DNA sequence: ATCGGATGTATATATCTGACACGTGCCTGGAGACTAGGGAGTAATCCCCTTGGCGGTTAAAACGCGGGGGACAGCGCGTACGTGCGTTTAAGCGGTGCTAGAGCTGTCTACGACCAATTGAGCGGCCTCGGCACCGGGATTCTCGA
DNA sequence: TCGAGAATCCCGGTGCCGAGGCCGCTCAATTGGTCGTAGACAGCTCTAGCACCGCTTAAACGCACGTACGCGCTGTCCCCCGCGTTTTAACCGCCAAGGGGATTACTCCCTAGTCTCCAGGCACGTGTCAGATATATACATCCGAT
């Protein structure tokens, strides 16, 4: 009887890197699209509407936190499709039916 | 949300946390299906198909 | 500020599908995504200018943003909603 | 022995006073862990699920001491 | 002189003005607000029901039945967006198949 | 007997305008009814938060003229605020 | 009381129902999977309509009650 | 003698019932039903005659509409028929589970 | 300066009696202090709108119930209807 | 592809009702006029925070390539689905009867808005230290080729 | 099948900044009292939801045959991934300015609110013609043989 406790070149195969970077992406919590890029998008898209507004920074940060909550969540969906397909690759026919069936397009 | 942040060995509540306590549930998660909560990533998931045999 | 939707690159969508959980992206989505992701932000920076200019102001605030997501069914919770 | 080390200078002892976590046996496949909360400031320590378990399975756990009826489909003969 | 008539409508600003002060909406009515609401609803009405008429022309009746409000909304573009979960009673489908069914 | 307040004399007003020999039936007058009540609701409610947004209390007619560009699509919306703005034009003189 | 009347969805209205929607070729194992499908429709629907007549303090589901029940899923109905 | 190809009864069908708006349940099986569902939350309920058609109607285009999905999920799978785990990617998609 | 409100020190009190050494961060302080608008919104809105379509004047604690149990899932709704009417229970005879 | 026919659908005349459209009273919701008051419009101004620019650096993007896993096409087997026919069965329709419960009206009162004086809860500004992010160095697991 | 090497977790040491407590100071929540009215409630009327009965007849069920499509397998080829090298601009820190977002101070005019006056819209009948069948027949579509 004794004291229990608790305590005392490479080439990784195609798909296994994958299934790692889907691990620590859906662990982490940050935004996975750079900042510059995507405030200058936004400010591209609002001229169509109105000359000169100044977005207060919380504004565009904002949006960025919508536009991934989005995608990331539509790509789940066509995952489905693709894998309902009996296939492994997602394509742009299977987005379109995501947001077909999802009523974006009707 | 507590529960959470303690299984996680830390001691302050963090977005992160409150995504993880709603989506875990099954009827808080009806109650806010449609929100998002800002810096609270996502829910580990992985389909069968995929996982290597 | 022309053409800055190549801004959203190949690795950033990459790294949005790998969140999403899927395995093996086609050549094709890089193309379509940006197309979704353009029609989304214009749906909502409509709404948005919109309610920064019934306000008569000149500043696209966080709470526009808030509310013009809140409308399209999509809240937000920690921007002051 | 129902000794336990909190850590390298303070044991847990329920021998004589603690809780039904003394009614746990080791076994070759486990399906709970133990791991070391600090709530308060202290150290405790806290039995998890390791896997799924269904309702009427005895609750299986891994000393690691450092005759073995483990009763496993795969298991060794020693709880050492 | 009722104040409908004074701004050219066939909606009665009056009512929706009632409608308006005893819904519970704001504190202070405006002046200008049902004025300006009747006009939307007005247009909005005649824009459906000239669709309507329409359909209803072209199966050869004089009477609008609710296969008629269905085909006009539905086969408009715009309209179906602003109506895009309502479920008109006695409606119907829009006919369509899809091309890989039909040999 | 009970007096229930409709909007079916007016649709019919605006039914001899766009067709001077059509005439809708009872389950279609109730279904116009119905869609004029829906977006009244609509239009009310948004403006009811417009307002509320910018800490006011008179719901005056630029809320209807924000609400009817923020509900209606693209092109029902440049019309009804077209329309809008001709008759609270045709009304203040 | 009334039991297992949900065998009244037969199966010439299923397929009717189908052939609207256009369908063209059903398989067999459809029929049950629709009218689970639509039991739990009606279960949450009529779930609602029984709590908006509930507080009104009546015995008779109306139609109003209805109507709002489903205008409450986002699922409003013209012409009642 | 004579009998039509197997699946050409299927389009007359289709072009036949897309172009009417009548009631394709039997109305008297599905009172049953639905006086019966109701049997869960209370048990003096009367449903007034024009709730339960309402409800009918409703339950119509729920079905309608969903079958009009699941036939694109079939047709995604290079299909025709339309077996029963399509029903559930067209539930499970738009977000009803 | 202006003083604007929130429910920072309410949500504080709350998580110091229900895990009495936890302490939330400020994002996730804005997190639940918008949640908590979101929730009263929802349920005073459709307690609104109940106590419109049976044309009473008021909004009283059975609108409120109602509303309650309307929008919260199956068992939110009972634990949720038994804490409300505790509470006013508790508050009335006193 | 070509007919021959066989089934189904579309066209047109007859007729038959019941639901739509119109005219009538009559009841109350809408319009006019006037006043008081507070909510919103307008001028001053101040300081926050947004915009713009600049230098470094280094993290991330871009590009090219090799190949192995996956998408897609093509066939046989066989079963389970459609179509047609002869049965059963209960839906639908009409007609009666009746009683529960919705609905509307008058009487009364308990309850919420409104207003005044006040006072302590909470809100803003100041520290400040402990929890957490960062870094480094162990053990510890997992994948892959042999 | 097991070595190896790449990735991952876990244990200490360290600095720093924001989470939490503290102090003054408002201003909104508290208490008391009044007063009008929203609704509770007892009661009566009437309609419409429920149940039953008899016929008939259209829709549902069971059964047979046969064939079209699901599907499992095999086989190409092609293109997306993993990785290494080069290139770019995101990011961070910092400085400067000025627009416009808040806030304050007056003022006036737009709307609630009340009383007076009446006409428009809603329940109620009555009339007829628009559409639903019904029948006969013509034209379109589809399937077998060749
Ligand atoms: C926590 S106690 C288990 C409780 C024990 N069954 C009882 O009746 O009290 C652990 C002790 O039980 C015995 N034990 C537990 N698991 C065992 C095993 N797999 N084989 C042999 N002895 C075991 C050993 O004496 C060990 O020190
Ligand atoms: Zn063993």
């Amino acid at each position: 009887a004794r004291t229990l406790q608790t305590a005392r070149p490479h080439r990784y195969r195609p798909g296994t890197v994958a299934l790692r970077e889907i691990r620590r992406y859906q662990k982490s919590t940050e935004l996975l699209i750079r900042k510059l890029p995507f405030q200058r998008l936004v400010r591209e898209i609002a001229q169509d509407f109105k000359t000169d507004l100044r977005f207060q920074s919380s504004a565009v940060l904002a949006l960025q936190e919508a536009s991934e909550a989005y995608l990331v969540a539509l790509f789940e969906d066509t995952n489905l499709c693709a894998i309902h397909a009996k296939r492994v690759t997602i394509l742009p026919k299977d987005i379109q039916l995501a947001r077909r069936i999802r009523g974006e397009r009707a | 949300a507590g529960n959470a942040a303690r299984d996680n060995k830390k001691t302050r509540i963090i977005p992160r946390h409150l995504q993880l306590a709603v989506r875990n549930d099954e009827e808080l998660n009806k109650l806010l299906g449609r929100v998002t909560i800002a810096q609270g990533g996502v829910l580990p998931n992985i389909q069968s198909v995929l996982l290597p045999k | 500020l022309r053409d800055n939707i190549q801004g959203i690159t190949k690795p950033a969508i990459r790294r949005l599908a790998r969140r999403g959980g899927v395995k093996r992206i086609s050549g094709l989505i890089y193309e379509e995504t940006r197309g979704v992701l353009k029609v989304f932000l214009e749906n909502v920076i409509r709404d948005a200018v919109t309610y920064t200019e019934h306000a008569k102001r000149k500043t696209v605030t966080a709470m526009d943003v808030v509310y013009a997501l809140k409308r399209q069914g999509r809240t937000l919770y920690g921007f002051g909603g | 022995s129902y000794l336990f080390r909190v850590d390298e200078n303070t044991v847990i002892d329920a021998t004589k006073k603690g809780g039904i976590a003394r009614f746990i046996n080791h076994c070759c496949d486990p399906n709970c862990t133990a791991k070391i909360i600090k709530v308060g400031g202290r150290r405790r320590i806290v039995i998890y699920a390791l896997r799924d378990i269904a309702a009427s399975e005895e609750l299986t756990y891994d000393y690691k001491f450092e005759p073995c009826l483990c009763g496993a489909p795969n298991c060794k003969g020693f709880l050492n | 002189k009722t104040r409908s008539s004074r701004a050219g409508l066939q909606f009665p600003v009056g009512r929706v003005h009632r409608l308006l002060r005893k819904g519970n909406y704001a504190e202070r009515v405006g002046a200008g607000a049902p004025v300006y609401l009747a006009a939307v609803l007005e247009y909005l009405t005649a824009e459906i029901l000239e669709l309507a008429g329409n359909a209803a022309r072209d199966n050869k009746k004089t009477r609008i039945i609710p296969r008629h409000l269905q085909l006009a909304v539905r086969n408009d573009e715009e309209l179906n967006k602003l109506l895009g979960r309502v479920t008109i009673a006695q409606g119907g489908v829009l006919p369509n198949i899809q091309s890989v069914l039909l040999p | 007997k009970t007096r229930k307040e409709s909007y079916a004399i007016y649709v019919y007003k605006v039914l001899k305008q766009v067709h001077p020999d059509t005439g809708i039936s009872s389950k279609a007058m109730s279904i116009m009814n119905s869609f004029v009540n829906d977006v009244f609701e609509r239009i009310a409610g948004e403006a009811s938060r417009l307002a509320h947004y910018n800490k006011r209390s008179t719901i005056t007619s630029r809320e209807i003229q924000t609400a009817v560009r923020l509900l209606l699509p693209g092109e029902l919306a440049k019309h009804a605020v077209s329309e809008g703005t001709k008759a609270v034009t045709c009304y203040t003189s």
